[PDB]
């Protein structure tokens, strides 16, 4: 149960904001 | 590696509770909390 | 608490008729005509829609989350 | 080597278990993260300290508004815990980070430093919550 990543959950970028 | 996952009373939020720890929920803070369903082979006969 | 699936005495399926019974009572129909409009001839199956208490609503009032 | 450098890489899943734990400026200060700058290029930055931003954002289930004062050689600016990626330090990214460290003049941390710092997170993960920290966490 350390890091159940299985990639990820769509990580946001800085400049897109 | 089972951290004994518990369920809060009103918030119904999962909490990881180990031995020698107070039984309180990760937010708000209450004193009532229940367990989760077992992982065994719960098989009934529709009789 | 909830509508049974079949009549205890006869065995006819009555579970699929509580909602329709409520609707027919809702529109204009009364009980004595609704029961035979649904297709319940024997008097043994008619208690399932008359004697049944709907306690599942009160149970659902105690929603676990949200 | 990149493999030895990824041991202390704080992924996005581990940071969700220390959003309100005390001593956040001691165990976290020293590790490296793959902060997403952005198109798919990434830049490794050093954790100088901890800051607090005025914008509140939700990260999956939980939600935190705290910042992270990072620095990549000389260029430093405020960042957020939501832009961090779970990918490991690639060879190109490792070479870029090494070049940036060499150009900035900051001495590369010794291998023993990382070896003794990686145990901090492991020891903090299994930390028994016996003291009066639950109240601060809930508050
Ligand atoms: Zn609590
Ligand atoms: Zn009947």
């Amino acid at each position: 149960t350390s890091t159940y990543g299985r990639y990820g959950s769509q990580t946001p970028m800085y400049g897109s904001g | 590696q089972q951290p004994m996952i518990y369920i809060c009373g009103e918030c119904h939020t999962e909490n990881e509770i180990k031995s020698r720890d107070p039984i309180r929920c990760r937010e708000c803070g209450y004193r009532i909390m229940y367990k989760k369903r077992t992982k065994r082979l719960v098989v009934f006969d529709a009789r | 608490m909830i509508i049974p699936v079949r009549c205890f005495t006869c065995g006819k399926i009555v579970g699929n008729k509580w909602e329709a019974y409520l609707g027919l009572l809702q529109a204009e129909y009364t009980e004595g005509d609704a029961l035979d409009a649904l297709g319940l001839k024997r008097y043994c199956c008619r208690r399932m829609l008359l004697a049944h208490v709907d306690l599942i609503e009160k149970l659902l009032n105690y929603a676990p989350l949200e | 080597l990149p493999e030895e450098l990824n041991r202390v890489r704080l992924s996005r899943h581990k940071l969700e278990r220390w959003c309100h734990m005390p001593f956040f400026a001691k165990t976290v200060t020293g590790c490296f993260v793959r902060i997403g700058i952005g198109k798919p290029v990434y830049r490794v930055a050093e954790i100088t300290g901890v800051v607090e931003t005025a914008k509140v954002y939700q990260l999956g289930g939980t939600r935190t508004n705290k910042g992270l004062q990072l620095r990549h050689g000389n260029d430093q600016r405020v960042f957020r815990l939501e832009f961090v990626s779970n990918q490991e330090f690639t060879e190109s990214e490792f070479m870029k980070w090494k070049e940036a460290m060499f150009s900035a003049g900051m001495q590369l941390p010794t291998l023993d430093e990382i070896n003794k710092k990686e145990l901090s997170i492991k020891e903090a993960l299994n930390y028994k919550f016996n003291d009066q920290d639950i109240e601060e966490i809930v508050k």
